[PDB]
């Protein structure tokens, strides 16, 4: 009779990515329109990260689904508005992402 | 259609 122990199944985050020169460290898949990474889900997906990124030191995780940077919502968003967004964020980019235990 | 992009 071992009780399951309380478990996290969903988290919702904000993080702030710091970029002083260069990339993100992350790529994207997915978007209206393409292929989805996850199932069904047509939303934006951070595919890899980093090691020595920002986005790594800033606690993004692969599989996080990216659902806001500096505050343009990217849902139902194509792959290449999701895209523009994150290129032409400037030195800060605080995304919102959805977060799923494996 | 798959896009994949590193930013």
């Amino acid at each position: 009779l071992l009780i399951e122990p309380a478990r996290i199944e969903e988290e919702e985050l904000t993080l702030t990515i710091l970029r002083q020169t260069g990339g993100l460290g992350i790529s994207i898949a997915g978007g209206k329109g393409s292929t989805p990474y996850k199932g069904d889900d047509e939303g934006i997906f951070i595919s890899r990260v980093s090691e020595e990124g920002p986005a790594a030191r800033a606690g993004v995780r692969v599989g996080d689904k990216l659902l806001e940077v500096n505050g343009v919502a990217l849902q139902g968003a194509e792959h290449h508005e999701a895209v523009e967004a994150l290129r032409g964020a400037g030195t800060a980019v605080q995304m919102r992402v959805w977060r799923e235990r494996m | 259609l798959q896009s994949e992009t590193s930013v």
